[PDB]
């Protein structure tokens, strides 16, 4: 790879700069680099490869649906017929942004997952796994679209089962593990009911924990407990 | 690059 | 070239895919191919040329500008050594940012501006021309800053000396020309005096036209004029 | 990816 000279402190020290200078793409090859030297992950670490490649794929992932959105446009009844070009570019996108999904579970499978043995760590990459195979599935169409959903579920399962013997309900990864699990029953799985039972009972638990927690872990938890609340104001 | 609009986190 | 294959029409399709789909990269290797096929370009052909480049190498500008700040304090009094990594990577976006303005500068000389001739072409090239020895002189710290400097004046030059003769002061392009001579002067060349007059008759003048024009005409031109009244009330 | 920052146009 072409990583592969330079010293991990120095990949994670250019990491966090391309951060600062909104470079995500260098982001995320300099984090790939920095896993393939094979040691694990410290909680900064994690969150710096999370941060990296959410950010690239969250781009494609919003070109994508430019694109989708304008072929969809293109087959309704009276549209003028526009050529191949739409379906080609928006099958561009797709497969660089699929690629860049298998680059993550590969990571994760090569060998993240393997040697995450604290809840911390194991919890974290299990989310990411489910999160990447939910981006798959967002543009799958063909013969492997339940099965890519169900690898999706079964991740975030792996990880929920994981997060409630192991963790309190107000930590933050759990947390965002049971907000993420909750948009993929409802915009994925077609389970809008699963959703919004999972994201109330996620809240309510965390609220009965706050008083547990300093000011600042309290504002951590909180700031993602306003995100389940948005998405039930929505969803309700 | 990742957008605000989502549900997800 | 990776789009020789792709018919001209289809290039310039997809490069108003990428522009709404903000793949601006995309758009410039679109744009780059479609100028490659060796046909000159219309006016709409030219401006998304110019959006494409000018959004590549503005955010890869943006970064350069972040990485040099974080280089400079760590050379100041007191700064604790860090090795070499952010001059290594400050270098990295620099060469990838050079490496684009040299693209443009080629197809400017290869083959766009010796078939320009027309005000509107001829004047659109030669701006982007200066603009693109701006960006290098902005980066550039050795033997041959002064001769990209003087480059970039040059080129800003004769497209000034064109547009003085051939388009009325409250052409568009005539005007976004003046206000990045103007912002050479004040940023590039030491000539705060210069930018200023510069950007002051170009105003007045293109105040005393506003009468001879349509109400989108005079839209057009009075957003201009505000970049250039924006400028003077910083510099002044 | 141009900023807003920029004197230019
Ligand atoms: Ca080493
Ligand atoms: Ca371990
Ligand atoms: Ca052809
Ligand atoms: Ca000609
Ligand atoms: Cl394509
Ligand atoms: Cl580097
Ligand atoms: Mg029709
Ligand atoms: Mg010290």
């Amino acid at each position: 790879g072409a990583m592969g000279s330079m010293e991990r402190a120095s990949l994670i020290q250019k990491a966090k700069l391309a951060e600062q200078a909104e470079r995500y793409e260098d982001m995320a090859a300099f984090m790939k680099g920095a896993v393939e030297k094979g040691e694990e992950l410290s909680c900064e670490e994690r969150n710096l490869l999370s941060v990296a490649y959410k950010n690239v794929v969250g781009g494609q992932r919003a070109a994508w649906r430019v694109l989708s959105s304008i072929e969809q446009k293109s087959n309704e009844e009276g549209s003028e017929e526009k050529g191949p070009e739409v379906r080609e570019y928006r099958e561009k996108v797709e497969t660089e942004l699929q690629g860049v999904c298998d680059t993550v579970l590969g990571l994760l499978d090569s060998h993240l997952i393997k040697e995450a043995g604290d809840a911390e760590s194991r919890v974290f990459y299990l989310k990411m796994k489910g999160d990447y195979y939910r981006y798959l599935a967002e543009v799958a169409t063909g013969d492997d679209k339940k099965r890519i959903i169900d690898s999706a579920r079964s991740a975030y399962q792996e990880a929920m089962d994981i997060s409630k013997k192991e963790m309190p309900p107000t930590n933050p990864i759990r947390l965002g593990l049971a907000l993420n699990f909750s948009v993929f029953h409802y915009e994925i799985a077609n389970s809008p009911e699963e959703a919004i039972s999972l994201a109330k009972t996620t809240f309510d638990e965390a609220m009965a924990d706050l008083h547990t927690l300093s000011e600042d872990s309290y504002k951590d938890s909180t700031l993602i407990m306003q995100l389940l609340r948005d998405n039930l104001t929505l969803w309700t | 690059e990742n957008p605000t609009s989502q549900a997800s986190q």
